[PDB]
RNA sequence: UAGCUAGUAGGUGGGGUAACGGCUCACCUAGGCGACGAUCCCUAGCUGGUCUGAGAGGAUGACCAGCCACACUGGAACUGA
RNA sequence: CCCGCAGAAGAAGCACCGGCUAACUCCGUGCCAGCAGCCGCGGUAAUACGGAGGGUGCAAGCGUUAAUCGGAAUUACUGGGCGUAAAGCGCACGCAGGCGGUUUGUUAAGUCAGAUGUGAAAUCCCCGGGCUCAACCUGGGAACUGCAUCUGAUACUGGCAAGCUUGAGUCUCGUAGAGGGGGGUAGAAUUCCAGGUGUAGCGGUGAAAUGCGUAGAGAUCUGGAGGAAUACCGGUGGCGAAGGCGGCCCCCUGGACGAAGACUGACGCUCAGGUGCGAAAGCGUGGGGAGCAAACAGGAUUAGAUACCCUGGUAGUCCACGCCGUAAACGAUGUCGACUUGGAGGUUGUGCCCUUGAGGCGUGGCUUCCGGAGCUAACGCGUUAAGUCGACCGCCUGGGGAGUACGGCCGCAAGGUUAAAACUCAAAUGAAUUGACGGGGGCCCGCACAAGCGGUGGAGCAUGUGGUUUAAUUCGAUGCAACGCGA
RNA sequence: UCCCGGGCCUUGUAACCGUAGGGGAACCUGCGGUUGGAUCACCUCCU
């Protein structure tokens, strides 16, 4: 509408939020896994998802999707997280890191292998 | 008409209603027998009302049930539940489920037998559950609220979403459990002075009570109670509404 | 909340028992997705794996003889650092422990509570809610939660 | 977040500073400010610049250079250009 | 930094390979679970899972996360929208604010031109130089959009002065109209009362019941009461800002349009706050209460029926005086002004011609329906724009959460009003296309029916099928469209 | 006309708004305004 209308009110442009807001803009956050569980999705859906509540060092507490294989991982043991959604899960926008400071690499894995904590085979 | 579905909502009713004997506990509207069944298990033995018979057959004919229960096969507005209360040993623990057209006439025949009830246990839809508890002031207080709150104090026990039911309804609805008073703590000379009173009241409940109760009391009457007419019908508590009970009654 | 609480127990016995993992806590919840809950623990330990094979398991050995499938996913767990707990044995290796309870009860004096655990009875936690002491029964209870001074 | 303000706004006179000035003090006037957003509350050191953007813009002020403020916290004041 | 010596000698990884997106096949795998930025991948091969070979990309790095800008015109200064997708205040008046016809002089604020001072250096950019190159460093220029001051310029804008009549507005004469306010009054009508005649029914529904009547109802005649509303005209019709306005007469009163001049002399438009008007419902105070009727009450119906039916019936509906302040208060379309093909009507003035009376040439106003151009997502809009444009105002920025919270304000109370966010979702939405629609609805067709003939269905027996039985009664076909059928 | 299929053109097939009140329901009722008077949608592909 009217510039004299801009200059009685300028244009106001939207803020948005972090949609990962737990890390402060922090590239990755530290916590403890205040529990840990594994779940089924659906009624008919077999493919097993394995999620952690987590408690960061900021006292915020969150859900975190655990990715690959199993672990050591059990509730007094500790996790290094970072951004990344679980596009089928309800709200869950933050990945567990393969191979961080409490946590093993995929033994088994020849592919892929800087994701998943694994150093390269030993030949 | 609806009767429940979903294990979890029906274990979690049966278990909250605590069935044991020890209690005089009858149902009404054993309905679909998944509902009916832990209840008549939990209770050594039950007795039941169904207003069908042929359901009444069906149940009365399932060896779990009809061995192990007591069965009535009539509408439960023609039942003497004081009579069944004596031979029960103490007052009723009433219970069940029911298409509810006949709900506003339960609360009515249970109030007919507060002495005679120990305890009321029932599934109603949302709002005249939210009714039945409502604040007086609010607009879901109303003159059957009033009359409830008056009977009996009143205690929603749980609340059910609608694809909980076989069936489900469009509308959520609760479980809510009602104790008539040990002794009334609004003590009232009669009760259709309330029931007037309150309908009066509450057919008029967008103007002042002095265009309400100021109708047939003075307004230095209600004043003299300790009452502003300046008020709509929908600020007043039922201990002011019991006091102008009596004060009709004395008055007359 | 559960469906035949007891059967139900006695389908996820086998397998945890199979995996010679303990039984702690059954529950369900009812909403968006309608849904069940599983708290497990074995003192030598349970990882994201134990959890991940006694679940596989139950996912199939429960779902072929169904009770109720309404809306239905699962999920089995360790009890949290803050743990919830059920039974008289519970709170009884947990005597002296602050604790948070909320009851089948709903009355003043508030059924929601703070508490630490003073001793267990038979039928009832008694327990220092609100620096006071009281007591509860097993049945008016519902939910019960351990360490809560753990975030 | 709508009204704000009594050394408050202005004046005279005394005192005061290296210097002008409610700077301050006596009196005297009743002003002065604000919806062209005062008052109030939150948040922030500022700037040359930096990043992005076709540009207009948007973001931002680490490093380096200029300015500002602070020096255990809160108060003062000595000395000296 | 140069020089000597020996030897390929001491020195390559990391992503990804379904598409977007360069790069693919074998293998397993079983939806085991893995895979994931998104779209999505998978059971029997999976180019998407895991492994292998093969490939692509980038490289002493390569990937992941976070964060800002981009893309995003996705706040739209440049560079967006508001009939239906989100969006035009229910309406109007009006203060502040913005905007403003036309002619001449004047001014020179804006504006323009030029100058002068300043705009730290570094950075940026250009042109060079120097490190073996590069990064890096560095000379010189350019740049520093600006600010101040001086000087001119005078179109335009602003100021000032003077006018001007085209906008605005006054006057004189008419015209049409449910415009408003106030006061009388009429004929229907319902109910009610009072009789009169009269008598077994009435009333109601699908049928019933409740209801009314032998104290005479119902019916019908007369007489009276009271409250409410204006049959018909009446219209694709008028008036009104909108809400709205309809028997008739009077009284007061608002606006509008045409006629023909005359007059003022830009007096204008828009309008945040502000002010006022504002259906229906409801409230406030005091009347009234015929008919109707939430609530309520009672009879019925229904599996139930709270509905739908009926007999009742309060508030309310009416009036005066307060309030509320909302409506799909919607042309879902802000106000004002200019322009831009046509066509058929309606209504209401007016001029000229009328041969009169009809006519026929014109010519305003209002208004309805078509439709050209253009516009529009499309639907459609279309000189009464949703076309072409000028001034100002209002409003929107994904869907839910939510016009909801909270606070403020306002209200007698209802509530109104202003108005979040967390949280949650990959949509939500508008128009339009093709099937379902389907319940059909019609066009109709044939030994389909009808009109005939001869059967079948009862008897015996041939034959198939089934059932049953058996050591086996082999197996297949099982309504048409299996059953003397494969055979 | 009907009775059986077909072939064929194609429809006998209320929502809301504001507001006030009931309240087994989504709902029922009163007042007056608006018309925006209804459907629903599965097995692959390159020049
Ligand atoms: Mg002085
Ligand atoms: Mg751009
Ligand atoms: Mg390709
Ligand atoms: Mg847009
Ligand atoms: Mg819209
Ligand atoms: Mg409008
Ligand atoms: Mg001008
Ligand atoms: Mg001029
Ligand atoms: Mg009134
Ligand atoms: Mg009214
Ligand atoms: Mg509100
Ligand atoms: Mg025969
Ligand atoms: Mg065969
Ligand atoms: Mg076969
Ligand atoms: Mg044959
Ligand atoms: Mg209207």
């Amino acid at each position: 509408a009217t510039v004299n209308q801009l200059v009685r009110k300028p244009r106001a442009r939207k803020v948005a939020k972090s949609n990962v807001p737990a890390l402060e803009a922090c590239p990755q956050k530290r916590g403890v896994c205040t529990r840990v569980y594994t779940t089924t999705p659906k009624k008919p859906n077999s493919a097993l998802r394995k999620v952690c509540r987590v408690r960061l060092t900021n006292g915020f507490e969150v859900t975190s999707y655990i990715g690959g294989e199993g672990h050591n991982l059990q509730e007094h043991s500790v996790i290094l997280i970072r951004g990344g959604r679980v596009k089928d899960l309800p709200g869950v926008r933050y990945h567990t890191v393969r191979g961080a400071l409490d946590c093993s690499g995929v033994k088994d894995r020849k592919q892929a292998r800087s994701k998943y904590g694994v150093k390269r085979p030993k030949a | 008409q609806n009767f429940l579905n979903d294990q979890f909502v029906i274990d979690s009713i049966v278990s909250a209603i605590n069935p044991q004997k020890g209690q005089a506990m009858v149902e009404i509207g054993p309905g679909l027998a998944a509902l009916t069944e832990p209840v008549g298990e939990r209770l050594d033995q039950l007795t039941v009302i169904e207003l069908d018979r042929d359901l009444a057959a069906r149940l009365q004919t399932h060896p779990f049930l009809g061995p192990k229960l007591t069965i009535y096969q009539q509408d439960a507005m023609t039942f003497n539940f004081g009579e069944l209360a004596e031979k029960m040993g103490q007052p009723l623990r009433v219970f069940g489920n029911l298409p509810y057209n006949i709900s506003t006439p339960l609360m009515f025949h249970l109030f007919s037998y507060t002495d005679a009830i120990a305890d009321m246990h029932f599934m109603l839809q949302k709002e005249v559950v939210n009714r039945l508890v409502a604040g007086p002031n609010s607009k879901a207080y109303g003159r059957l609220s009033v009359m409830a709150q008056y009977y009996c104090n009143v205690i929603p026990v749980l609340e059910v979403p609608p694809s909980a039911f076989t069936p489900p309804p469009k509308v959520d609805s609760a479980v809510v459990r009602l104790v008539p008073h040990a002794t009334m703590p609004h003590p009232v000379k009669d009760v259709r002075v309330l029931s007037r009173i309150t309908t009066e009241a509450f057919n008029q409940r967008r103007k002042t009570i002095r265009n309400s109760l100021g109708n047939l009391f003075s307004v230095e009457v209600l004043t003299g109670m300790g009452i502003d007419p300046a008020m709509r019908a929908e600020n007043i508590s039922v201990a002011q509404y019991c006091q102008m009970a009596n004060y009709l009654a004395e008055n007359a | 909340m559960s469906t035949l609480e007891q059967k139900l127990t006695e389908m996820i016995t086998a397998p945890v028992e199979a995996l010679g993992f303990e039984l702690v806590g059954i529950e369900f919840i009812r909403g968006r997705t309608s849904t069940l809950r599983i708290y497990i623990d074995s003192e030598d330990g349970i990882n994201v794996d134990d959890c991940a094979d006694v679940s596989h398991q139950v996912s199939a050995v429960l779902d072929v003889e169904d009770p109720i499938t309404v809306a239905y996913n699962l999920e089995v767990s360790s009890p949290g650092l803050d743990r919830p707990l059920f039974t008289a044995e519970h709170y009884a290796r947990f005597v002296g422990e602050e604790v948070t309870l909320v009851l089948r009860m709903a009355v003043q004096n508030r059924r929601k509570w703070q508490g630490v655990i003073k001793a267990v009875d038979g039928e009832m936690i008694t327990v220092t809610v609100e620096g006071k002491d009281e007591v509860f029964a097993l049945s008016n209870i519902q939910k019960a939660n351990l360490v809560p001074h753990f975030a």
